[PDB]
């Protein structure tokens, strides 16, 4: 999923932009890739009660 | 042949000059022009 960001694809989007430019989209990244492992980790602590 | 030409058309008529099938040194973009805004939005110059 692109969550807003350039490219879904780290390795692509840290080649093709200057750190600084890449920084926001890879917090773009960061934050979409952290909540959805947050959601799987709620569901799976619901399903072992 | 493209930045160093003499007609450049009008606005209302944009020319247009696909370049393709050879390895791009932008070095002669920046020393043919002395730039004045070279504002990119899809493309770095420093990784270009
Ligand atoms: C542009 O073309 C003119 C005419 O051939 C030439 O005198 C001039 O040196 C050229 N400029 C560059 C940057 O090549
Ligand atoms: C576009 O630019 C090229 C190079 O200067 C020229 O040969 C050609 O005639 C131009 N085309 C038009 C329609 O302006």
């Amino acid at each position: 999923s692109k969550f807003g960001a350039i490219s879904s694809v780290l390795n692509d989007i840290l080649s093709r932009l200057d750190p600084p430019e890449a920084e926001v989209q890879i917090d773009r990244l960061i934050t979409g890739r952290l909540q959805s492992l947050q959601t799987y980790v709620t569901q799976q602590l619901i399903r072992a009660a | 042949e493209v930045f160093n030409a003499t007609r450049f058309a009008s606005v209302y008529a944009w020319n247009r000059t696909r370049i393709s099938n050879c390895v791009a040194d932008y070095s002669v973009l920046y020393n043919f022009a002395p730039f004045f805004a070279f504002k990119c939005y899809g493309v770095s110059p420093t990784k270009l």
